[PDB]
């Protein structure tokens, strides 16, 4: 096992959640592999809508937000290129995913329009990817617009890839908890009191986890901040492991593309 | 105006809930926040989104786009 | 000629902690010369002062043990560098901006630390060479 | 603007890895400032926060009627039950390098309404263009690209 | 030049920095000092020796912000009860650009005479002073990015024995009150110098109410301890002072109209639920709650036409004082300095 | 002691701007006038029938959200079918001077 | 809306310089809302129910 | 509208070099170095890494403006070593260092998925 790197220590998973230790490890690199997590990743979601006719109560770009937002899967997105590119006109079949979207109010009660009714009718050419994403019991997904008797919509969609840096449709993470010192050992924070500090301000989870100091111990000045408490949760397009690697990963190119232009310009100067 | 599909904050996703949170609210006859937690609302701003939202969507539905009055 | 301007042991009468939570202020006597005395700001977090306790005081001009850095960048020690400071235990470095004459026998010194000031009193003969501008003062417990 | 004479602008606008956040991953969906409370003695904002908070965290509509029984305290005490600093503080971390913050912040939902007034239909300039027919000079009118 | 005196300086949150900065309290660690420095776009490349050498290097407060202070600047302040070694870290000493000891607040970077911003820009030049606004807004705001700030409903809080006594004091202002009203109504009050009956025990239910909302004030904000935002934030000088946290806190007090109590609206009364020829403070506009505890019906009434005065006060009164303005700069518009002096 | 009517409730002697501040009594009395000229300048749905209406100007809130906190004279004003704003978390802090 | 149909105005000078009609006054209990008014020149003289 | 595109955060112009090195005229054995469409995710880090080296002397990072993504790194160190070494060096660690976390995560999520 590799001694002299990074630890983990994995209590809980499941298909949305994971929860773990991360020891032996500086506070910059946990802080900036969770500012990764969140912001640069890519994803799949749909970046353009055409409409044909629109006999709803909502406007069009009412909709097209909507639908800018839905979820669907993207596990293979290492197979698409950025369609800035792809030498296609407009949008290629190797740079991005149609979808269609059809729906008519035929009966008297009101007929929500969900989002499983998203059918794809380009050429995936073998890859896993452009699914919707549903986690609901009935399977209906996230309900879109809503429709009344002789009321019609038609539309497509066209769905690309992207990071969250530009916009949040893109985002596969939801939420990150991040803590560390739950004793405040190191004295970090400052609490605010009334009478008595030590009550006013409730217990973390995480105390059971680290020994409580004690009173007769003089204050340490030589610790550093070793031992982070993290959580991260999935939107569900991306499993939540694929999420963390594909973040080290991100992060060990990005370094890697420094280290490569500073031997560019080594190069350069030799010259 | 339609429930709104994520969470302006956290980034979650509440969209798909509403339908099934409306059942619990009179075919269990179940208090809010108890209806609230029962779906995996834990932060209240997702609780935010959901408990208050105005569906303004079942009254233009009763109505057409050509002949209101004033 | 060593660096080491004055030495003496002082004994702590109280301490004196006022409205901060980091800093407190002590005032002491010299248990060899009885016209010397003592009044200083520490930072208690790092070096814990109680009431009547004896501690070696040595005002120093310079750390190197044997004979440019007030215009130089400090530097981060290094790993098999000796010096002074390896000897007592709170070590800190200031500035003098006041040498007050009480009367015809006694003087007092001014000295601060970034802000944490010290008063000096005694003899004329004992605070002879402290007339320098920047010093070391080092405390060992 | 807030519903207590409490209106601004906004001055610039950040993304959700630069905001600070707490040990939950909540994230502010905005920040003002606290120089505004004393000289305005807005209690009824801190108020008004306080008890939504509770409200949104247990989930039923909390009465804010004048000249009515419910008091500070009480709604501190029904804070607490929940798990939280009773006056409103938490604990949050830096965005960009995710140390811990020395001071608590004071954090919860309130109600905003957005105002009539937008940049856009302010904003106006002019190099030259139409002048009026009887003392020629630049026109008046920002639709009509005056001076 | 309307009151040769600084018309800038420092304001806002930046002031409300500027001091917890400067504490004896606040000491910094290796890594910000050097960010510190490298956010000072005036820096030379030299580390400033620590203060605290051994057993870890740590930098103060104003060791850092000195970086920002050019060289050459010599400044002397002396506040109440201050000596040359200042025990309650008041006043300031700048020589050579370092600062020696004083915390820096309101009467030391601020639009004040004799401050630092008037003595740089009277010895170096506009230019020297112009960087330096920004060297010290640069500095302060990146260490309170990291420090933190804010302030609640906490801090307008007082703790129950203040309470008591703020009700005790209330009580017997309410005591004198009713006594001067019971010598009054038998004859006996003796008329004031030059001055009517009425007016006298008019003057002394005034004087006797004003005294007991300052009195509870005071009490209540020497209660409050050194960590409160709200007395952070007026011990710097950036927003709010005493009164402020006097009504939110200790009590709002006695509610005038146009420098007298609220009259009589009505015949002999003047609110439907009293009775007539009622004279207790209660009933002339006296307010004994607090913003924190909630106004009753009357006092909010009250309340209510004392901010309608100055609303009032505001709307006209900049139009009178635009005309009193025009007329003044037209009349004085073509006068000159000419090259005989005259 | 020689009581003829009652106050039927004192919140009446409020307008109908007014009748939206939550706890207006712990507000100094300008704040509560300035509240009551703003509360006419937010944007909500001023009709539920506005898809007709040719009106010269319009403007509509795509997600209006019900206070969490409501006087009780709101359920006269109907401010809890036609809202005005919305919920937002907010911090009061000092980040960046901004 | 609300407000609109329930507004009075005091034909009075809106720059006349009388300042008894547009104070609040000891009668207004009840049956004028105290809080809401215009500002500017329009200040007191206008009043809602 | 003067909104600027969001694609400029994360796309080079033409023209446009990542790195550029230049020597700083105050301290011996300084340079300041312009990194372009980059945030503190990268220049914190760079910056943590670099002050474990016990050669290096200086190291300090800025983003002058929140408007536009680039930042500036400034290092000095000892006499007879280059700051660029000293570049290649905390890269190399760094990179080192994430390969070692990605095992350990893997190596720990599988022994979860046989205990799942």
């Amino acid at each position: 096992m590799s001694e002299e790197g990074p630890q983990v220590k994995i209590r809980e998973a499941s298909k949305d959640n994971v929860d773990f230790i991360l020891s032996n490890v500086d506070l910059a690199m946990a802080n900036s592999l969770r500012r990764v997590m969140i912001a640069e990743i890519p994803t799949l979601a749909i970046d353009s809508v055409e409409v044909e006719t629109n006999t709803t109560v909502l406007a069009d770009e009412f909709i097209a937000h909507r639908l800018g937002l839905i979820p669907l899967q993207s596990m293979d997105i290492e197979q698409l290129e950025y369609s800035r590119d792809c030498f296609c006109e407009d949008h290629c079949d190797k740079c991005s995913v149609v979808l269609t979207l059809q729906a008519f109010g035929e009966s008297e009660s009101t007929t929500n329009v969900y989002s499983k009714d998203l059918v794809i009718v380009s050429n995936l050419m073998g890859r896993n990817i452009g699914h919707p994403i549903i986690q609901d019991k009935e399977g209906n997904g996230v309900l879109i617009c809503k429709l009344r008797k002789g009321q019609e919509l038609k539309l497509t969609c066209v769905a690309k890839k992207g990071i969250a840096k530009e916009h949040a449709k893109w985002g596969p993470a939801a939420a990150i908890e991040f803590e560390y010192d739950p004793w405040n050992k190191l004295k970090h924070t400052d609490y605010w009191y009334e009478q008595d500090s030590a009550k006013e301000w409730p217990q973390s989870k995480n105390c059971e986890y680290e020994d409580p100091p004690n009173e007769g111990d003089p204050f340490d000045y030589k610790a550093q901040a070793d031992t982070f408490y993290m959580n991260v949760e999935s939107v569900g397009s991306i499993p939540v492991d694929q999420v963390v690697v594909r973040g080290i990963d991100t992060l060990q190119k990005k370094v890697a593309s420094i280290l490569l232009a500073l031997t560019q310009m080594d190069q350069d100067k030799v010259n | 105006m339609i429930v709104p599909v994520r969470c302006f904050s956290c980034g979650k996703v509440v969209g798909d809930k509403w339908e099934s949170y409306l059942n619990l609210l009179q075919e269990d006859e179940l208090d809010e926040g108890t209806a609230l937690s029962r779906l995996g609302l834990k932060r209240y701003c997702c609780r935010r989104m959901i408990l208050t939202h105005v569906d303004l969507i079942e009254k233009f539905l009763r109505y057409n786009p050509l002949e209101k009055r004033d | 000629m060593s660096n080491t301007l004055f030495d003496d042991i002082f004994q702590v009468s109280e301490v004196d902690p006022g409205r901060y939570n980091k800093v407190c202020r002590i005032e002491a006597a010299s248990t060899t010369q009885d016209q010397c005395k003592l009044t200083l700001d520490i930072n208690v977090e790092l070096f814990p002062v109680a009431a009547q306790d004896s501690l070696t005081v040595t005002i120093a001009s310079s750390l190197n043990l044997e004979d440019s850095s007030a215009t130089r960048s400090w530097r981060p020690p290094q790993a098999g560098d000796r010096s002074l400071a390896d000897d007592y235990d709170y070590v800190m470095y200031g500035t003098a901006y006041k040498f007050e004459e009480v009367s015809k026998d006694l003087i007092a010194v001014y000295y601060s630390f970034g802000g944490l000031l010290m008063r000096l009193e005694g003899n004329y003969r004992n605070l002879n060479n402290l007339k320098q501008e920047n010093a070391y003062l080092l405390i060992r417990r | 603007a807030s519903r207590h004479g409490q209106k601004g602008t906004i001055g610039i606008t950040y993304r959700r890895e630069d905001m600070p956040f707490t040990a939950e991953g909540i994230v502010p969906d905005l920040i003002i400032n606290p120089h505004a409370i004393p000289s305005r003695m807005t209690v009824a904002h801190l108020i008004e926060c306080l008890l939504s908070k509770v409200a949104a965290l247990s989930g039923n509509e909390g009465d804010a009627s004048p000249f009515t029984d419910i008091t500070v305290e009480g709604i501190s005490k029904l804070l607490r039950e929940h798990g939280y600093q009773s006056r409103g503080f938490e604990v949050m971390y830096n965005g960009h390098t995710g140390k811990k913050l020395m001071a608590q912040i004071f954090f919860g939902p309130t109600y905003y309404q957005r105002l009539r007034h937008m940049v856009d239909d302010k904003i106006h300039a002019r190099a030259r263009g139409p002048m009026q027919v009887l003392t020629r000079q630049p026109v008046e009118g920002r639709s009509r690209d005056g001076g | 030049p309307q009151s040769n005196k600084p018309c800038m300086g420092i304001v806002q949150d930046t002031l409300c920095g500027i001091r917890k900065l400067t504490l004896r309290d606040t000491f910094i660690e290796l890594d910000q000092v050097l960010n510190m420095l490298y956010w000072v776009p005036d820096w030379d490349g030299v580390i400033p020796t620590p203060a605290i050498i051994k057993p870890k290097p740590l930098w103060s407060g104003k060791q850092i912000l000195s970086v920002a202070i050019p060289n050459g600047i010599h400044l002397q302040r002396f506040d109440e009860g201050t000596t040359l070694l200042s025990p309650k870290d008041n006043g300031m000493l700048i020589i050579d650009g370092q600062i020696i000891f004083g915390v820096v607040e309101k009467k030391t970077v601020g639009s004040s005479n004799g401050g630092l911003i008037h003595v740089v820009t009277r010895e170096k030049g506009p230019q020297v002073c112009a960087k330096l606004f920004g060297n010290i807004q640069k500095v302060v705001n990146f260490w309170l990015l990291h420090n933190g700030f804010s302030t609640g409903i906490g801090d307008t809080i007082a703790d129950g024995p203040t309470m008591r006594e703020i009700t005790e004091t209330i009580a017997e202002a309410k005591k004198k009150v009713l006594d001067v009203t019971k010598e009054a109504q038998a004859n006996l009050l003796t008329a004031k110098h030059g001055m009517t009956l009425r007016e006298s025990f008019e003057d002394n239910v005034v004087r006797f109410l004003n005294e007991a909302r300052d009195k509870a004030g005071r009490l209540a904000e020497v209660n409050l301890k050194d960590l409160n935002n709200v007395k952070q934030m007026v011990m710097a000088g950036s927003k709010g002072s005493f009164i402020n946290i006097a009504q939110m806190s200790a009590c709002v007090g006695q509610q005038s109209v146009e420098g007298k109590r609220i009259a009589f609206g009505f015949v002999d009364r003047t609110l439907p639920h009293f009775s007539k020829d009622d004279y207790s403070p209660e009933s002339k506009g006296f307010v004994e709650n607090s913003y924190l505890r909630g106004l009753t019906p009357q006092e909010f009434f009250f309340h209510a036409m004392g901010g309608r005065e100055g609303l009032i006060d505001t709307a006209v009164k900049t139009a009178e004082t635009g005309y009193i303005q025009r007329r003044l700069v037209k009349a004085l518009e073509d006068i000159m300095v000419h090259y005989d002096n005259t | 002691t020689t009581f003829t009517h009652c106050e039927i409730h004192p919140s009446m002697i409020l307008g109908v701007a007014a009748s939206i501040i939550p706890f207006p009594d712990h507000n100094q009395s300008p704040r509560n006038t300035y509240q009551s000229a703003m509360g006419k300048q937010a944007m909500g749905v001023f009709l539920t029938n506005y898809n007709v209406r040719m009106d010269t100007m319009a403007n509509i809130l795509y997600y209006p959200q019900k206070p969490l906190g409501t006087t009780r004279a709101m359920e006269y004003l109907k401010f809890r079918e036609l809202p005005a704003g919305q919920n937002a978390i907010v911090a009061i802090a000092c980040y960046s001077g901004y | 809306t609300l407000s609109h149909l329930r507004r009075t105005n005091t034909p009075i000078g809106r720059d006349g310089k009388l300042a008894k009609p547009r104070q609040l006054h000891n009668t207004h209990w009840g049956l004028v809302c105290p809080a809401e008014t215009p500002e500017g020149q329009a200040c007191g003289l206008v009043k809602n129910l | 509208m003067n909104a600027p595109d969001r694609f400029e955060l994360f796309l080079l112009g033409e023209g446009e070099s990542k790195l550029k090195i230049d020597p700083d005229t105050k301290a011996p054995n300084a340079v300041v170095i312009t990194f372009e469409k980059e945030d503190h995710t990268l220049g914190n880090l760079i910056r943590a890494e670099l002050l474990n080296d016990r050669k290096v002397l200086f190291a300090a990072y800025k983003v002058e403006h929140p408007f536009f993504a680039r930042f500036k790194l400034r290092i000095q160190t000892t006499e007879g070593y280059d700051p660029k070494d000293a570049l290649k060096n905390a890269c190399n660690s760094i990179i080192n260092k994430l390969g070692a976390l990605k095992t350990n995560f893997e190596t720990e999520w599988n022994l979860q998925t046989l205990a799942a």
